């Protein structure tokens, strides 16, 4: 009875768009600097913000050997052609033409807080490759496993040893075909590396300049997504694949992975993934 | 134990081919199929041959076989419980009531006063807590009071799982006679997992079955909450509805087969209730209230049920076939136009016809209006029918009667058999008054004196010696 | 008592043409 | 957090037994969405003993840790490894 009345008691008495938010994001990495607070209104270059005081940030390391000079590129140094080859820096956006400013490349996609280099080595874009294999889940009978309704994939990730982070094996672009052998820098194989560079023919997903830490309003990144896919289980395309175990020069772990919304993986790889699913109607 | 043992493959068979002639697409690596693919170079089990005849596309007519089943016995759930469960596989082409038979004597299963046949949408879903808590409850309660059988399909998902999840509640519940609730399990041996497990001839008794959510493809696994497992099969692996067309020829035979207890005698009643449902359950909703089997649908979490909760209160013909369009456009939302215009007139078709028969249907309203439970909610709407049934006199009441003390409980009569309209005499209830003894239920017989049978004037000498015959063996 | 207090328990959370 | 697998539902349940209540766990960790396996419980069940909490022991039961399946002879050995250190 007690148990009871006591409940009376207590009844008795009781009654958003697409932004760069990497790019926009505090604490530039590594930088012992701020970036300027650049909220979603006043992001883009074409709203009026005029209190915008970006401070020039230029690693030592940017304007290297190789690197664009431009860690300073205020100087007539910046005469490199834009969105346009100038040499060895094609730089142009799969975005489209970007604006000059000043001799300066501003980001394409709005203001980012953050001038001068940064990290990113030449202006604009910067363009690279992150390759994409897919492959079905397989039951020990056979079948392809299957979601509540859509079904499951396996994709390979490569682990790095100080990444804190699974990354999908995609390298920079410094040879033209071989930006895969910046990812498979030490994995592939040395020669069979040529083998999977005829290999890396494959269907393209998505390009264009993708949110990250290490944009300014001067350099951004770009990059390509190709997707190689293992339709069938059994085959000697997969049996090569496995016959590709030479990893063992710089990696940390190579492992398949099933696609999940919290695969533990980079950022924005995750976003290339969930295009990836889209693009066969897998779950997520 | 060995009687039945051997009266299964005595009595039953099992389905399969004899021609093997390769199927014409292949399946997932199932090259090795003649058209149906169950485990040969073709689809044989047999001598791998035409059956002496190059004759393409030998219909199952010109393929399949009939043969004593070495598929039946016992088993159990292995790694999930202790308790045991009955089942076996059965050919398509067979008689109800060899089943039926088999249900009472070789299994000892008693002739229950109810019948549910509980149907939805094989997909899997949620609804309010509220409702499902009140919806469990209801149906458990109602199907053990009066001691009713319970039919629906076996697999493990859809409200057929849903419903095992509310038997097994009340076994973890289980006060006394946890068998009280039976649940038997209607799929097609077809769509089985690990079916292998069990095909062993001369009985399989000790029965392990693994199972393994989402460790299959289109073939699935079972519920394990019912009680009893009935497969159905044609001799086909990768197919659908081999069900049906036995499910209805023996939940009809059912509804035939009579009662006789103290000294009433009845009809089985037969009532089901459906769920969220589909395009197909509506299909199967009117087939079945056509045939006087009326139906009850709860108003809350259902495509195809809602929809009607919603029209239940239209009248007639002031349904058009755009307030529909609009209505599964909103309701569906992933399929809501893929339905051809030459559908949709004929669901305003169905639909206007079945909230016509205005009697056999009955809506739910989940909390606002007479919803007190779900026990008497199906109590009523099965009375309600029965007493639309055509008669000739007043013995209709004598049916509500003989059916409300059939099954035990009393508050119904108190509440409305008796209310009015009958003007009944006291000398028109003797029949039912012997059968209220010989069966000790007090109650009544305290009813029937409130509304006065007398005594002095009803224990005459030959019900005197009746009862006098039919003491409970049992006593000394 | 019990009986009544179960009841105060119940209430309180509970509250075409022819053709 | 991110994560590869369900063993985030054994992280869940690592805590919600960690701290000692246990209305949490009935109410959520055990409502849907996982469907576990009761093999996949024995670390935990043997937590729950050695610990001396039996509402949990009662829960796993509900949810049904077969006893037998489970005592077996390693575990067992465990089991008397750790008695309560002040017992005679």
């Amino acid at each position: 009875i007690s148990n009871k009345v006591d409940a009376m008691v207590d009844l008795l008495d009781l009654d958003g768009d697409s932004y760069h938010v990497n790019a926009r994001h505090l604490l530039y990495p590594n930088c012992p600097v701020t970036r300027f607070p650049v909220p979603n209104e006043k992001v883009p270059w074409e709203t009026e913000f005029l209190i915008y005081d970006p401070p020039f940030y230029t690693a030592e390391r940017k304007d290297a050997a190789a690197m664009d000079p431009m860690g300073d590129t205020l100087e007539p140094l910046s005469t490199i052609q834009y969105n346009v080859v100038d040499g060895l820096r094609d730089r142009r956006s799969f975005h489209g033409p970007y604006t000059v400013q000043a001799g300066l490349p501003l980001n394409p996609m709005g203001r980012t807080g953050l001038r001068g280099r940064g990290s990113l080595s030449c202006f604009g874009p910067n363009h690279t490759l992150y390759p994409m294999v897919t492959r079905w889940r397989r039951n020990e009978d056979g079948a392809i496993c299957r979601k509540s309704i859509k079904k499951m994939l396996e994709v390979l990730v490569v682990k790095l040893p100080l990444s804190e982070h699974w990354a999908l094996p995609g390298g920079s672009r410094e040879p033209g075909e071989m930006l895969p052998r910046k990812l498979k820098r030490i994995l592939r194989q040395e020669h069979w590396p040529s083998f999977e560079n005829l290999l890396k023919c494959g269907m393209e997903v998505y390009k264009g300049y993708m949110d990250d830490p290490r944009n300014t309003d001067n350099a951004w990144i770009e990059t390509v997504a190709v997707s190689v896919h293992f339709q069938d289980q059994n085959d000697v395309e997969l049996n090569r694949l496995n016959s590709n175990l030479h990893a063992c020069d710089s990696g940390a772990s190579i492992r398949w992975q099933v696609v999940d919304r919290r695969i533990p993986l980079y950022a924005n790889h995750k976003t290339l993934l969930q295009k990836a699913a889209a693009e066969f109607g897998a779950h997520y | 134990q060995e009687s039945l043992s051997s009266w299964i493959p005595e009595n039953i068979k099992k389905k399969e081919c004899v021609y093997f002639v390769e199927s014409s697409k292949l399946s997932d690596a199932g090259k090795v199929v003649c058209q149906c693919g169950y485990t040969h170079e073709q689809h044989l089990e047999e001598a791998t041959k035409p059956h002496t005849f190059q004759g393409t596309q030998w219909d199952p007519k010109k393929h399949v076989q009939e043969m004593p089943t070495d598929a039946f016995g016992d088993i159990v759930f292995t790694g999930l419980s202790q308790k045991v469960k009955k089942y076996v596989r059965v050919s398509q082409d067979t008689p109800s009531s060899v089943i039926y038979h088999l249900m009472t004597q070789h299994w000892g299963l008693d002739v229950p006063n109810l019948l549910i046949s509980v149907t939805g949408g094989a997909k899997n879903f949620n609804m309010k807590p509220r409702l499902k808590s009140i919806f469990r409850r209801g149906l458990v309660k109602v199907a053990q009071t009066t001691g009713a059988w319970i039919i629906t399909g076996g697999s493990h998902t859809g409200v057929m799982k849903q419903v095992g999840e509310a038997v097994r509640d009340f076994s973890l519940s289980s006060s006394y006679k946890e068998g009280e609730l039976i649940t038997i399990g209607v799929a097609t041996w077809g769509t089985v997992h690990r079916r292998e497990g069990l095909i062993h001839p001369t009985g399989s008794f000790p029965a392990e079955y693994i199972l393994d959510e989402d460790g299959q493809g289109n073939l699935t696994c079972l519920d394990s909450n019912h009680s009893h497992f009935i497969l159905v099969d044609d001799g086909t692996h990768g197919q659908y509805g081999v069900e049906i067309p036995l499910r209805t020829r023996l939940e009809k035979f059912i509804s035939e087969q009579t009662k006789e207890r103290g000294g009433v005698a009845i009809k089985i009643p037969i009532v089901c209730v459906v769920l969220e449902g589909g395009p197909g359950t509506l299909h199967t909703i009117d087939n079945a209230t056509t045939n006087g089997t009326p139906c009850v649908v709860v108003e809350g979490s259902g495509r195809v049920a809602d929809v009607i909760a919603q029209v239940a209160n239209l009248p007639v013909s002031d349904i058009t076939i755009s307030l529909i369009q609009q209505k599964l456009s909103v309701f569906f939302q992933e399929m809501f136009e893929t339905f051809t215009e030459s559908r949709i007139v004929e669901w305003t078709k169905k639909i206007q016809d079945i909230v016509r028969r205005r009697q056999l249907l009955t809506v739910f309203r989940e909390g606002k209006d007479g919803q007190q439970d779900v026990d008497v909610a199906i109590l009523q709407a099965l009375l309600k029918a029965s007493r639309s049934q055509d008669h000739f006199g007043h013995e209709n009441w004598d049916h509500q009667l003989k059916l409300a003390v059939a099954w035990n409980r009393v508050d119904i009569a108190r509440s409305e058999i008796f209310m009015d309209e009958w003007q009944w005499k006291p000398s028109d209830l003797h029949p039912t008054m012997t059968a209220a003894l010989i069966s000790n239920k007090p109650e009544f017989v305290k009813l029937f004196l409130e509304n006065g049978v007398q005594l002095k004037e009803f224990v005459t000498w030959d019900t005197l010696l009746y009862l006098y015959e039919n003491l409970d063996p049992s006593c000394l």
